[PDB]
């Protein structure tokens, strides 16, 4: 069907990735398991040596609705571990890629990477630090997690070395170890790790993923480890619409990471938006992003709610408390009015599917999803059709405006209170400058 | 000797396959099947592929080597049978009329050396795990079953899966399934499934009404729904892979030729940022518009499978650089964008057009809504 004559632009992509992961490292640079010991013994990050954990990156960026997921669909001629940054993203790619062909249950990066329960409740960044790829600052940052993960991994092998020894009697049986054992993590089977929507991750989490991948590959002596094979993270995401510092931003901005990764030769940009169908909205969104100058002409189209009276089935995007106030008053007045009234929200549930009750309300328990009022920050990733924005001035940033106005297919369903392009608004043009220079690079690949 | 790759199925298939190797089993269905002779001009390639199939004969060969397989690599063999006897008749029935192959014929044709050659490493692995012929299924059964679940991934699907993923139409099912799962690896075309579906849609060959118009339940009838299809035998089945290559050649020629112009002009236009983004989107529109994509897809469409006919004609996609690539060097990138959006998005009328409709500056409606705050105190500027 005609909408997929950008698939031809996806093949060069795969070539690079196939080129990028076939590359073997030299033996003196491959990390050795002894490194991951005495990390388990070191009490405070102060004793970490300068050691370069290798990796490669092939980055994917573009607005939502650009078709950035079509690349992840096409990466099923390559052996890969597709993973997501949020459970929502993981399920979204499960549905997206399991609708096209076979697909193993896609987990978040935290199910890979070993992240577990006793890791959310961990304060981070307490240890200080004062460039070279020689990563240490990231592990110092994210050290409670890294330390606990390494201690757990060492505390609990020979699943792979045994087959290697048996073949040393007579490298094949090593590859069949995943088929035989049902617990070995997915980092053990491939070096291509695709991360959907990488902007929802911390800039330290790149180094942590590279670290734990090498750690599992060493603690298990998996064949790719024996092949001097290096991690290849394919970070698909939206830099401008997603937000510390982003992994995608970390890669696009940091000059030593931008030159070790050699991005200009290893980056694809998705320029299209199959979602929006109206021209002026498209031009506005094209400006918001790409950081073009704001004109009175781009005004006069943005020219073209707190009361719950009249916009039923419209989501009011507010910062954190205003949502609570709105929903509270919603429930409070619907008492005197289809619906009725009975922790991420404020208390008391509306019957709009959330209509039936007993207490498996419709489901095991009663933490639920409303999709009625939900903040701008949480609005990211979730694509809607029933938007109505409530910007507050004095802390207005065009990142927030560009997000909030881009959750919906058509501007016919767009409402808000103020003009974010008219009031005082903070310009964060550094990402836009980088992306726009990137487009202007002959080695970068661009897909319409 | 006519080699054949058969993607069979069983009403799990892993349990039946292990049992069949074990000589301990259910009838199987050759869903899609390849056919190739070992050891050329595309004319000769089409002729040989055609002559191997036949309108009448299921397969023009006296001796057959059948690798039965299941679902990088998208299919993986399970066991290799041979057919020299008059049991070849059963193979002809299965490949031609879709009749299931009974287990007894399989066992009588199971070439033990080749089948167990490609299993030995897996038995070794199972033993090693247990230590920490194939008949480990008698004791430590569940472990062997689970390991072979993990080994042949997604080889235990539903009929609905093959019917849904691999096409709604007969043509899509037969040809796309066969190509993608078998001939892509055998024969280039490391393309996604949807890509080959789109290429199949362009394979505009003579369709034929079904002698018994049916469609769709479970694993009994999709085999007869495919092996009897006109598309599985003859010029169509013999010319589909060659046309996949030809279509990709034409496309990639056009797309790469236009990427050259875009990429160069993208890295040489010393230009303002506004005009840069205007230019990038204008170039992509002028090259790959829905109208021009439709024109090129028609230009690459074939109507007769034989590459000697080749109803496809040379494409105009790239030669339409004349309209936009005047970049020899109000600016031109804006005015082309205008004379262009006017076409593809519509006429945006004008302000005077509605000022005529109001002939509110004097019409009382200036105080018709602006003076009607209506309790809210367009409106509230300094609400799209
Ligand atoms: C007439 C025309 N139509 C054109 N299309 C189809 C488009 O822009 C399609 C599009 C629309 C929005 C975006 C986007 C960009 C950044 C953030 C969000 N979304 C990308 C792509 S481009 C031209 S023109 N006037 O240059 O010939």
């Amino acid at each position: 069907f005609l909408n997929f004559t950008s698939m031809h632009g996806v093949q060069p992509i795969l070539k690079r990735i196939r080129e990028l992961s076939q590359q073997q490292l030299d033996g003196a640079q491959v990390p050795h398991l002894q490194w991951f010991r005495d990390v388990a013994a070191l009490e405070s990050p102060a004793g970490l040596p300068l050691r370069e954990f290798p990796f490669a990156v092939y980055l994917i960026t573009g607005n939502a609705g650009s078709g950035k997921s079509t690349c992840v669909q096409t990466i099923e001629v390559l052996d890969c571990v597709v993973t997501g940054a949020t459970r929502i993203a993981a399920q979204n790619m499960y549905a997206k890629l399991s609708g096209a062909f076979l697909s193993r249950p896609i987990n978040t990066i935290f199910h890979e990477f070993g992240f577990r329960g006793n890791h959310v409740q961990a304060q981070l960044g307490q240890y200080p630090y004062t460039a070279s790829l020689e990563q240490r600052r990231d592990l110092t940052y994210y050290w409670e997690v890294i330390l606990d993960l390494t201690k757990r991994a060492l505390a609990a092998r020979n699943e792979f070395r045994a087959l290697a020894a048996l073949e040393r009697t007579l490298g094949a049986l090593t590859r069949l170890a995943p088929a035989t054992h049902g617990a070995l993590p997915a980092f053990t089977r491939s070096n291509v790790i695709v991360i959907d929507e990488a902007g929802l991750l911390g800039r330290h989490l790149l180094t942590a993923v590279v670290y734990c991948w090498w750690m599992i590959n060493a603690l298990y002596h998996t064949p790719q480890y024996a092949a001097r094979l290096r991690p290849v993270l394919v970070c698909v995401g939206s830099p401008t619409q997603t937000a510390s510092e982003n992994v995608l931003t970390y890669l696009i901005c940091n000059r030593t990471l931008r030159e070790y990764a050699r991005l200009s030769y290893s980056w694809a940009i998705f320029i299209n938006n199959k979602r929006c169908v109206e021209h002026e909205f498209g031009n506005l969104m094209k400006v918001l992003e790409y950081g073009l100058p704001i004109t009175e002409e781009h005004m006069q189209f943005v020219d073209r709610i707190t009361n719950p009276a009249n916009l039923p089935g419209w989501t009011r995007l507010f910062s954190h408390k205003e949502v609570s106030a709105y929903m509270a008053k919603l429930h409070a007045y619907l008492k005197v009015t289809v619906v009725f009234t009975l922790q991420d929200q404020d208390a008391t549930y509306v019957l709009n599917t959330l209509m039936g009750y007993t207490p498996y309300v419709v489901v095991v328990n009663y933490g639920i999803s409303s999709k009625l009022a939900m903040t701008i920050t949480r609005s990211q990733g979730l694509s809607l059709d029933k938007v109505a924005i409530c910007f507050t001035p004095g802390n207005l940033r065009l990142n927030s405006a560009y997000v909030a106005m881009s959750r919906t297919t058509s501007s016919e369903f767009l409402r808000m209170n103020l003009n974010p392009l008219r009031e005082r608004h903070e310009r964060d043009d550094v990402i836009s400058e980088h992306i726009l220079s990137a487009l202007r690079d002959p080695n970068v690949v661009i897909v319409y | 000797p006519v080699e054949v790759t058969a993607l069979y199925a069983t009403d799990c298939v892993i349990t039946s396959s292990i049992a069949l190797l074990t000589n301990s089993a259910e009838p199987v269905y050759i869903f899609s099947y390849d056919a190739y002779t070992h050891t050329p001009t595309e004319q000769d390639r089409f002729e040989e592929s055609r002559a191997l199939y036949q309108a009448s004969g299921g397969l023009n060969g006296d001796s057959f080597r059948v690798t039965f397989c299941l679902l990088r690599g998208r299919t993986r063999p399970m066991f290799v049978c041979r057919f020299e006897r008059d049991d070849v008749a059963a193979l002809q029935d299965a490949l031609a009329h879709g009749t299931p192959l009974q287990p007894d014929h399989i066992a009588a044709t199971l070439d033990a050396e080749a089948t167990f050659a490609l299993h030995a490493n897996m038995i070794l692995a199972l033993t090693v795990a247990i230590n920490n012929l194939t008949t480990l299924y008698v004791h430590h059964e569940v472990r062997v079953l689970a390991a072979y679940r993990r080994a042949y991934y997604g080889s235990a699907q539903s009929p609905f899966w093959f019917l849904s993923k691999f096409g709604p139409d007969e043509k899509s099912l037969v040809l796309t399934t066969r190509y993608y799962l078998l001939q892509a690896q055998r024969l280039t075309a490391t393309y996604d499934l949807q890509a080959i579906k789109d290429i199949c849609a362009t394979y505009a060959i003579p369709h034929a009404p079904r002698p018994d118009t049916v469609s769709a339940t479970s694993f009994a009838a999709i085999t007869r729904f495919c092996c009897t299809s006109q598309y599985a035998r003859g010029a169509a089945a013999a010319g589909f892979p060659l046309y996949v290559e030809r279509r990709i050649a034409a496309d990639v020629r056009e797309t790469s030729a236009l990427e050259k112009f875009i990429t160069h002009d993208r890295s040489c236009l010393r230009v303002s940022d506004r005009e840069f983004i205007t230019y990038i989107y204008l170039a992509h529109f002028e090259c790959f518009s829905p109208p021009r994509l439709a024109t090129h897809l028609r230009a690459v469409t074939t109507h007769d499978p034989n590459p000697a006919a080749s109803t496809e004609q040379p494409s105009p996609l790239g030669r339409e650089a004349v309209e936009q690539f005047f970049c020899h060097v109000v600016s031109f990138f804006e005015r082309k964008a205008s004379r262009n959006a006017l076409e593809h998005f519509g006429r945006r009328e004008t302000l005077t057009e509605v000022l005529g409709r109001y002939n509110p500056d004097a019409g009382g409606t200036v105080e018709g809504f602006a003076s009607e705050l209506l309790g809210r105190i367009c409106v509230s500027l300094c609400i799209d």
